[PDB]
RNA sequence: AGUUACUAAGGGCUUAUGGUGGAUGCCUUGGCACUAAUAGGCGAUGAAGGACGUGUUAACCUGCGAUAAGCUUC
RNA sequence: GCGAAACAGUACCGUGAGGGAAAGGUGAAAAGAACCCAGAGAUGGGAGUGAAAUAGAUUCUGAAACCAUAUGCCUACAACGUGUCAGAGCACAUUAAUGUGUGAUGGCGUGCGUUUUGAAGUAUGAGCCGGCGAGUUAUGAUAGCAAGCGUUAGUUAACCA
RNA sequence: AGGGGUGAAAUUCCAAUCGAAAUCCGUGAUAGCUGGUUCUCGUCGAAAUAGCUUUAAGGCUAGCGUGAGAUCACAAAUAAG
RNA sequence: UUCUCGCAGUCAGACAGUGGGGGAUAAGCUUCAUUGUCAAGAGGGGAAGAGCCCAGAUCAUUAAAUAAGGUCCCCAAAAUA
RNA sequence: UUGUGGUAGACGAGCGUUGUAUUGGAGUUGAAGUCAAAGCGUGAGCAUUGGUGGAUCCAAUACAAGUGAGAAUGCCGGCAUGAGUAACGCUUGGGAGUGAGAAUCUCCCAAACCGAUUGACUAAGGUUUCCUGGACCAGGGUCGUCCUUCCAGGGUUAGUC
């Protein structure tokens, strides 16, 4: 009763070369290499969608105390403005898209005078 | 190094430079390696210019510089020489012989050329 | 407009003649013969005789204008080799391949084909795609 | 001293990019319908236009 | 003076064309295990087995044996 | 699968005892590429038989590793286990879908098994690719779950039809 | 002619190899030492400590983890006294 | 974290703190007990660091509060006296 | 409500392939295999389509595995790499002719080496490597028109050795 898996091996490794595409060279040619290098880049993107909402935030933080600064006021003025009176759940994101919106920004600085 | 070849040293190539001005006197023409022929023209001239003359000195000194072939002897090829030869370049200073550069050999690519003399 | 013509591996490697062929290639039939009998290489030797063979199918074979024909492309191809045996010191042996090179050369008549070639696979993705859309026809 | 590693196949083709050749001379021939390159004998039995040799 | 055209000797990505290798897929005058009946030796009247020779047919396999790739009786 | 489907213990090796090879598939009928051209021929191209020559004797197909080839894009100030998250622009248009290819440039990032307290490791193995490649069975016992029977029942070893 | 021969002796040679040649078998000898051991997923999930050992690389028992059952608050912990 | 049952696994640990011994309160050293970590579990701070600090990760988020820790720039992140 | 770090290790639930067996279907109006493209899946996998392809399969269920390949300094086979790199393993030229093709073929000429040798009778051995005609796929460390290479035809003769 001898048993052949020729097929069913050449089917698994075509299947597992099928993900690996746009290597350097002769990278995306080797089985078992294209396997290492599959599975790293799947780690690290991983990893990037961990990180990249905890580095966006600060990004924006950035792009926007910019404008702040520019006005005469830190980040932290802000924060604590919106914090005590005037409690807004607009996101720092979508405060940093106000720049993006023309005559938008200065009717936050208007409005949150007090 | 120890046994191998014993080379082409200078020896061989003037022994080659004898037997090849021997060959164009005995026929007009000889087609071989550009390079020999470079340096056996210096020596073909020389010869040339002491065939002029035809004294039994010089006689005596060109004999030191023949062969033995079929078509002729040494002998004989002297005194053909002698006879038509030498009046024939005795009105140009020089440049009596030309190579000219022929194709590639087959087995190494070696650059042929073709010395050929005329009046 | 190919015109090809084959040789099926005679003993060649590719190293050798790939590059002498591409410094050939993409010119003209005459030209490509006179350069060819000045060119001191075997692969010249071995060209010129398939370069003649394949003027010849095209001007006779195919009725191809020839004054308007090119050397479309090279394809020096992983003909099969030799395997020999050879002895080395301390009594031992040592395999060397003889290599050989597929022959083969297309002759292009026009400034395209190449896109021609793009436009052939374009009717094989439509028909592709028509077969996988007509699929969606069954309700 | 011997290779540690083996090389790839762009890298032994950038290696090899030196090993092209250029192009060769080429010269015209009037008499004898040719193009020998400069320099050279034809094939006609001639040297550039002057006749020297046999029609080989 | 500042931006990129244009550069690529060559290489890389994407796409397919051709080439080697017979891998995979399909099959079997082959091997393997058996099932049930027989049988369990040959040979000095010189065995099996080899070498040799034999053909309109060179050589091999095979058949046979100088009566020789075969005969006689039924 | 017998080493041996193939003229196999043949080829071959060691003096020699002895050890010990690979390989099948045209096609339906050769119905074997007639005729012509280049070429000394081989070979190739037309041409024909043949449904078919993606069936041409390398004759069921012709995968992977490998070799080129060019559509389009990018690369010659460039310190990256070579890629990710993005992304200008370019050329396209699919199992039509925030599409595909590709990336000037920004952020980030020191292989796989291995055994050790442990390796990006200057610890070892791995060039790659294709097949193949290593916890079965015979009996007996124990444990779990289910069943049959079930308070002298169950069950046959062997043997026979 | 190999628990043999041979050896102006050196553990020399015995088919380029020999503290005792090669060949086939017992034998698939043995390997506390190396190396490897090929589908998916879910849940729980320690130890490198102790004793013994012709014993320290190993092996046996404990403790520990895990799974099934029961105990199921008198058991066990966490705080307060 | 009780008992039984089945399957185990580990003894070649290391590091940091405390109390030590040996060594020299020399050694990233040895021997110990205790408190945590890695082993067997990643992350941020720590210039990058298995055992230090904050901390225990189903997955997707271009959402918020934060811990350690930090705010001239590289590099998000404040100033007054 | 606890939740979804985890090696060893425990436990549970499934998938893929072959064959057998029953119920089915497709198939020269194209099956499988193969390659490709821009799908579905928690994953074992399932597809769909294009064409090679030219006659086999797939779907549902139990039973049984030479059943599930990432390494074993794994077995074989193929392929690069190194790399046009060292070497071509004790050596010249000219003429004429042939040859499609001349450093390598033939003939002639020379030059050079040994000459108690690079001489010759002949043994062991090789066991036809011998000769002629034709040719050069397989080897000639390139070369080949030639070779000790291949085919065809011949060839060693004893009373005194």
């Amino acid at each position: 009763m001898r048993i052949k898996g020729g097929k069913q091996t050449r089917v698994r490794r075509k299947k597992w070369l099928k993900q690996a595409s746009g290597s350097f060279g002769t990278r995306h040619a080797s089985y078992k290499v294209a396997k290492q290098t599959v599975i790293q880049a799947a780690k690290y993107a991983y990893r990037d969608r961990r990180n990249k909402k905890r580095d966006f935030r600060s990004l924006w933080i950035l792009r926007l105390n910019a404008a702040l600064r520019e006005q005469g006021m830190t980040y932290s003025v802000f924060i604590n403005l919106l914090k005590k009176h005037n409690i807004e759940i607009n996101r720092k994101v979508l405060s940093e898209l106000a720049i993006k919106e023309p005559s938008k920004f200065n009717l936050i600085v208007q409005k949150v005078k007090s | 190094s120890y046994i191998n070849k014993p080379g082409k040293t200078s020896a061989w190539r003037v022994m080659t430079v004898r037997q090849q001005v021997s060959a164009v006197l005995a026929y007009g023409k000889i087609e071989t390696t550009l390079k020999k022929a470079k340096n056996t023209q210096k020596r073909l001239d020389k010869l040339i210019t002491l065939a002029k003359v035809d004294n039994f000195n010089n006689r005596r000194q060109v004999k030191k510089w023949l062969l033995n072939t079929n078509l002729f002897d040494v002998d004989q090829l002297m005194d053909h020489l002698f006879s038509k030869v030498a009046p024939k370049y005795e009105k140009t200073p020089g440049g009596y012989s030309r190579v000219l550069k022929l194709g590639p050999r087959r087995g190494d690519a070696t650059e042929m050329a073709i010395l050929q003399l005329t009046d | 407009m190919i015109a090809f013509a084959k040789q099926f591996r005679v003993r060649i490697s590719p190293q050798k003649a790939r590059l002498v062929c591409q410094l050939i290639v993409g010119k003209k039939t005459a030209d490509a013969q006179n350069i060819l009998s000045n060119t001191p290489k075997k692969a010249a030797t071995l060209i010129a005789k398939l370069l003649n063979s394949a003027i010849a199918n095209a001007t006779n074979n195919h009725g191809m204008n020839g004054d308007a024909l090119y050397v479309f492309e090279c394809v020096a191809n992983q003909g099969p080799s030799m395997k020999r045996t050879i002895p080395r010191a301390k009594g031992s042996s040592n395999m060397i391949t003889k290599r050989s090179s597929n022959l083969v050369v297309k002759l292009s008549d026009n400034p395209n084909e190449r896109q021609e070639l793009i436009k052939q696979q374009k009717a094989l993705v439509k028909k592709r795609v028509e077969g996988q859309q007509k699929a969606k026809m069954a309700r | 001293a011997v290779q540690q590693r083996r090389s790839s196949k762009h890298r032994r083709d950038k290696r090899r990019s030196h090993d092209a050749l250029t192009a060769q001379a080429l010269s015209v021939c009037q008499k004898c319908g040719k193009k020998k390159l400069f320099h050279r004998v034809c094939s006609c039995g001639m040297y550039g236009d002057l006749r020297v040799k046999k029609a080989y």
